């Protein structure tokens, strides 16, 4: 959800990630942690034997087969943390989420209520009006002229810079909102 | 009420008391610094476990591409710390 | 600690409720206290037979004193 | 000139909040601002709905139904001591009625 | 001073000015409809000591 | 009833004289005295009509409509205060001028007491519309709009005006009471079946008829927000009023005439329902609302049962107040966003939950949920429809489920989810549109309280 992603997915990203989840719908499959751990080493030694294949084709070959054992085996109901994409309270508190820029629309009254907040408040909007500029200019610079290849951005590099493209990451409304 | 404010230091403490239990790091060689890699000698098979343990430490999803680059406790701290909007 | 919660401005639905039910109030109060002093002191007509040579008015044939009014 | 006509830009819109923080969103004046609040609140809701609410419940019965009503319990009545039966299959006398002399 | 109160507010009188003359023309019109007054066979009254007509 | 025509006709001079910042303000408060005024006409008698002049008379069907009208003046002039603030005085007068112009032909339409005039009035209707829309909307395509409002309506109208001069040399009148008292049945020549079709085609089209409602989408989306609030609501029930009088000279003919418009307001209430389930416009969405509801009504119309005609006024009445909130509450978020594309704007709810909650009984009121008005019209259509032929309750049936569906589908696509973040210029409602929409709403639960009052003459 951070990291930028790739173009493509390398060969040991793919058998890392079937690697996980693998394990992750065997300890589905084996509800207790006594036999979760053996067949998980046992998986852990299947997995591994095929390690030091240096015929790549056959590397892939072997990958394909274990997603094809894979799709055939998995559990249709698998454990899904409860935040997840799946889980139970995956979007749960996304209607407490309330965009920053809200603040400025206040009444005056409500703004009398909190000073301090709405003094820091102000502070952080004038670093930003003070910062964009230099940030658009360094995207600028570091920019090949093709255009971005990838969606990384660079850091702030100079005497008291910011990142460019900060703003938005930084005040993020929260995890638990309200 | 609800579960307490987690801190910097309470994660800090259970990623170390959960890489002290794994057997194949030695605890008193172990540092928050230390790559898993470099220092440990571990391969990748080994670091998808260690993500996993944290996971169900913390009972939260790292998502692959995310746990791919972790590679010592500090970025495992940095990262439950980013993700669960922890300051102190 | 006490952290301050992002809400939008609930400033002026509150003061459109408080309005309208001001106003609504306003001229509706009047009006209950109207009714139930009339209801209480101005009963109802009661049925009766039409008196021989009389005609009456047309409110006369009806029994609420809102309505004949 | 690589243009096609001389025109005005697009204007940005106005916030009526920025010179009136409480503007009601009738007018950027703020006292006709106001007024037209007063005005709209007073004669639609004060005069028009409750006023006009009860002036339409207590309308007075032109649709004669308490008076069908009692009409209807006396005919019962009579026709319920008489004997005879309560509705009549024909609402038209036959005697005031001419047929048609042949039907075949 | 009620000059200029009048001259910025006397559009205020001709909504309810015309209200009072439509009542007025529609009294009128229906005293030309009186063709039938007190002459229905449902509604054909004698009249009373005093008044003139039935309804107006 | 001279005592409502005459104050709108003063209406005209008091917006023409007022002072430059106060036309919104005099004229909102005399259009509500008038609304007030009209209030009056439903003591109504339970045999006939409330018979004023030789020119003019009020039934039991025509006075709620005369009250929706004079009361969505006042609505409108509300709602237009706001995209007009830019304008000139004079453009402004005469935007007034328009709409009052309109109330007028309008009230003078729904109680006339012959039919020609009637059909003067009711084409007289054309022009300010048309005016409106072409010179007010926002869109180039407004233009088209204008041509397709115009046309299909009197493509339809002026075979009508050819048959009510015909009947005038074979019956001697247009009166409606003496057409009422004199009628004579149609017997079953092509004559009299060509005769049939002008008589009905105008009004058909007007609702309008599945199949020639295409006008109906493109006028009321191009049209500015008073336009579409009177078109909804008002103008569509010049041709059910119309259907309703004039059905009473085409006995028995309809007993058959009326299978290919019964077959054509059942199927295409169906496709209508099922169109709105896929509209990217939200603004659209509501039209085609429009036309399953008036489907509903030409069905009633067509049966020609107590019940429906019952049935019929009842959802005419609610439909009127309940989609011109609608097209209220969708230029809300248009005048805020720029943007009549239903994805563009979302999780509203979050940002202004007044208007949320407004959203939500509008679209509650849509799919007719008892004990609304709505619901009250739908089960006697649906409860006539029943007697007419017991496999009804499919097609009817089905309507009842994909309206709701389509109705919840526009709240939860809007107010539900989470909000867009590039989008930063949403402000808090004002209060112009929170009393808007509560004088939309508040009369359709007090109708409720007392339904005898929009049921008819039947
Ligand atoms: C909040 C705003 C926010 C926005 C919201 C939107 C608002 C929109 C509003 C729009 C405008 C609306 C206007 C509509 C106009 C309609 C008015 C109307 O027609 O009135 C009708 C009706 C009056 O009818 P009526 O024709 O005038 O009466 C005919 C008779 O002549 C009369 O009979 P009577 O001779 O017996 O006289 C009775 C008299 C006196 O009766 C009594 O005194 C007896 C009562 C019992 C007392 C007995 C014991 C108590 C005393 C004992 C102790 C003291 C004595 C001993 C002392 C020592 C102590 C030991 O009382 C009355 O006169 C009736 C009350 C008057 C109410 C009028 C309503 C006007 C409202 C207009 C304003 C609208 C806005 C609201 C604002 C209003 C202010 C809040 O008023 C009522 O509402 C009555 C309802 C109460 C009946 C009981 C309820 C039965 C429940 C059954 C259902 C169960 C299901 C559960 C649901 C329950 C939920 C309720
Ligand atoms: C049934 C209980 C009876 C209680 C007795 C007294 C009831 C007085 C109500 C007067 C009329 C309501 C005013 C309408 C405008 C809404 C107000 C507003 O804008 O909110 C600001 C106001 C300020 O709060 P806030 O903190 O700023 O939060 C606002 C946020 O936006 C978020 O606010 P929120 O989240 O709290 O939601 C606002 C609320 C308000 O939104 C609404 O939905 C209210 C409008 C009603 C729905 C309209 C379409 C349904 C068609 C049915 C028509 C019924 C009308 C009957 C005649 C009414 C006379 C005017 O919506 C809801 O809470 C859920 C709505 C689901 C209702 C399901 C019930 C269906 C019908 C069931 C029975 C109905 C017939 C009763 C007799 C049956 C045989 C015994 O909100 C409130 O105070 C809460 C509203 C109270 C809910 C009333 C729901 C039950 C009443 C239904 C009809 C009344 C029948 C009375 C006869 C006696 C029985
Ligand atoms: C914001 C907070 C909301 C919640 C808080 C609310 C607090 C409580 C208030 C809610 C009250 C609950 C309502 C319960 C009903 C009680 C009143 C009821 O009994 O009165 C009805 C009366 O209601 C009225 O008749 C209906 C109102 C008329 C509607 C006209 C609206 C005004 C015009 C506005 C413009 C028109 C646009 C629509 C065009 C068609 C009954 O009529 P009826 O059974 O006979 O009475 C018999 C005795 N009489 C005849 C002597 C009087
Ligand atoms: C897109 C939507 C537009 C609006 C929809 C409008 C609907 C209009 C449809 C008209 C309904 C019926 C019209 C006439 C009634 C019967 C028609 C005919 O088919 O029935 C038979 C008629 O028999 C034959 O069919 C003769 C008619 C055949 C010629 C008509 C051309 C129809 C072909 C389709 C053309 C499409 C027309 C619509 C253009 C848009 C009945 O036999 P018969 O008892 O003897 O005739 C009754 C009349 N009598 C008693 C005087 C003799
Ligand atoms: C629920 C039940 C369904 C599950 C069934 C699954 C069945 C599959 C089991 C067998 C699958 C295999 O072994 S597939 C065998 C694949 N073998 C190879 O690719 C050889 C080349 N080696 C490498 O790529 C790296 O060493 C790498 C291995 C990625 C380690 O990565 P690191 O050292 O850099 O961390
Ligand atoms: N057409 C109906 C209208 C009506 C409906 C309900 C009533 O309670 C009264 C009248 C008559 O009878």
């Amino acid at each position: 959800a951070f990291s930028a992603p790739a173009a493509y997915l390398t060969h040991q990203q793919k058998v890392l990630r079937l690697y996980k989840r693998a394990l992750r719908h065997l300890e589905s499959w084996c509800v207790h942690r006594d036999k979760y751990r053996y067949f998980a080493c046992l998986m852990r030694a299947r997995f591994d034997e095929h390690k030091n294949e240096k015929d790549m084709v056959k590397a892939t070959q072997l990958l394909r087969q274990a997603e094809e054992e894979f799709w055939y085996g998995q559990h249709p109901q698998p454990y899904i943390f409860p935040e997840s994409p799946g889980g139970t309270s995956y979007e749960r508190y996304e209607c407490y989420k309330v965009p920053e820029w809200c603040l400025d629309d206040w009444h005056p009254s409500e703004k009398a209520m909190y000073p301090d907040y709405f003094a820091k408040r102000e502070q952080w909007k004038r670093l930003r009006r003070e910062s964009w500029e230099r940030e658009v200019k360094q995207l600028q610079e570091e920019t090949p002229p093709g255009g971005p290849r990838t969606e990384a951005l660079p850091p702030a590099r100079k005497e008291g810079d910011l990142p460019p493209l900060w703003w938005h990451i930084v005040t993020r409304p929260r995890e638990r909102p309200m | 009420s609800d579960a307490p404010p987690l801190t910097l230091e309470a994660i800090k403490d259970r990623v170390l008391y959960v890489l002290k239990l794994y057997d194949k790091i030695d605890p008193e060689k172990l540092s928050v610094n230390s790559h898993f890699m470099k220092d440990l000698g571990l391969d990748s098979l080994d670091q998808v476990e260690i993500i996993m343990a944290m996971e169900d430490e913390f009972g939260f999803e790292i998502p692959d591409i995310d746990a791919e680059k972790l590679m010592c406790p500090q970025e495992i701290v940095d990262y439950i710390a980013d993700k669960k909007d922890v300051y102190e | 600690k006490r952290l301050f919660i992002i809400k939008p401005s609930g400033f002026y639905d509150r003061r459109f409720l408080k309005l309208m039910r001001f106003y609504i109030l306003l001229t509706g109060i009047p009006v209950a206290i109207g009714i139930t002093l009339v209801n209480v002191f101005i009963g109802e007509a009661e049925l009766a037979d039409i008196p021989e040579g009389y005609v009456p008015e047309h409110w006369e044939y009806f029994k609420h004193p809102i309505s004949r009014w | 000139p690589t243009i096609r006509l001389q025109e005005d830009p697009d204007p940005e819109d106005e916030n009526l909040y920025e010179k009136n923080p409480d503007s009601h969103g009738y007018d950027k004046d703020p006292i006709v601002d106001l007024w037209n609040m007063r005005v709209v609140f007073f004669f639609g809701f004060s005069i028009v709905l409750v006023l006009g609410s009860t002036f339409v419940a207590y309308l007075p019965d032109y649709r004669m139904q308490e008076w069908a009503r009692r009409e209807a319990e006396r005919l019962v009545k009579y026709r319920e001591a008489n004997g005879l039966p309560l509705m009549e299959s024909n609402c038209f006398d036959p005697n005031k009625i001419q047929l048609p002399e042949d039907e075949d | 001073n009620v000059l200029q109160i009048v001259r910025d507010h006397w559009v205020h009188i001709l909504v309810p000015v015309g209200f009072v003359f439509g009542c007025y023309l529609d009294r009128r019109s229906d005293e030309k409809l009186t063709a039938f007054r007190n002459k229905s066979l449902l509604f054909k009254r004698e009249l009373r000591p005093n008044e003139e007509v039935t309804w107006k | 009833m001279l005592k409502i025509i005459i104050p709108t006709t003063m209406l005209l001079p008091m917006t023409w004289m007022s002072k430059h910042n106060m036309i919104w303000i005099n004229a909102t408060v005399h259009s509500l005295l008038i609304s007030l005024i009209s209030l009056s006409l439903l003591n109504q008698l339970g045999e006939n009509s409330l018979n004023f002049s030789l020119t003019f008379f009020s039934d039991s069907l025509s006075a709620p409509l005369l009250v929706l009208t004079t009361w969505l003046l006042p609505l409108m002039l509300m709602a237009s205060q706001s995209h007009l603030s830019k304008e000139t005085t004079t453009r402004k007068k005469l935007y007034i001028t328009m709409l009052i112009l309109l109330q007028l032909f309008l009230i003078m339409t729904f109680t006339a007491t012959e039919l020609i005039l009637f059909y003067i009035l009711f084409e007289a209707t054309l022009v300010p519309t048309l005016i409106i829309i072409t010179r007010w909307g926002n869109q180039t395509e407004r233009l088209n709009a204008g041509l397709y409002f115009l046309f299909y309506t009197l493509a339809g109208s002026l075979p009508l005006l050819v048959a009510l001069v015909y009947i005038q040399n074979t019956t001697g009148s247009l009166n409606f009471l003496i057409i009422h008292y004199w009628s004579h049945p149609l017997s079953n020549s092509w004559s009299n079946i060509f005769m049939w079709l002008a008589c009905i085609m105008a009004f058909m089209v007007k609702m309008p008829l599945y199949g020639l409602h295409l006008w109906l989408p493109k006028a009321h989306v191009e049209a500015p927000i008073a336009g579409s609030m009177v078109l909804a609501a008002v103008l569509l029930k010049l041709g059910g009023y119309g259907m309703m009088r004039i059905t009473t000279i085409l006995n028995p003919l309809t007993n058959y005439m009326a299978y290919p418009f019964l077959m054509l307001s059942m199927w295409g209430m169906i496709m209508t329902s099922s169109i709105c389930l896929r509209q990217t416009d939200l603004k659209s969405l509501i039209a085609y609302s429009s036309v399953s509801h008036m489907a509903l009504v030409i069905v009633a119309i067509m049966i020609q049962t107590p019940w429906s005609f019952m049935g019929a006024t009842a959802l005419m009445i609610a439909h009127g107040l309940t989609s011109s909130m609608l097209f209220c509450l969708a230029n809300t978020n248009y005048e805020r966003v720029h943007s009549r594309t239903m994805i563009l704007a979302r999780g509203l709810q979050t940002l202004l939950p007044l208007m949320a909650t407004w959203w939500l009984v509008a679209s509650l009121t849509n799919l007719a949920l008892p004990p609304s008005i709505n619901l009250i019209g739908e089960l006697f259509i649906i409860t006539a429809s029943f007697s007419w032929s017991n496999i009804t309750i499919i097609l009817m049936g089905m309507n009842m489920m994909i309206t709701a569906l389509y109705s919840l589908y526009m709240l939860i696509t809007t107010q539900r989810g989470k909000y867009t973040h590039h989008i930063n210029n949403i402000k808090p409602s004002f209060t112009r549109e929170n009393a808007l929409m509560a004088l939309h709403i508040l009369p359709l639960l007090l109708l409720t309280l007392n339904p005898k009052m929009i049921l008819g003459p039947l």
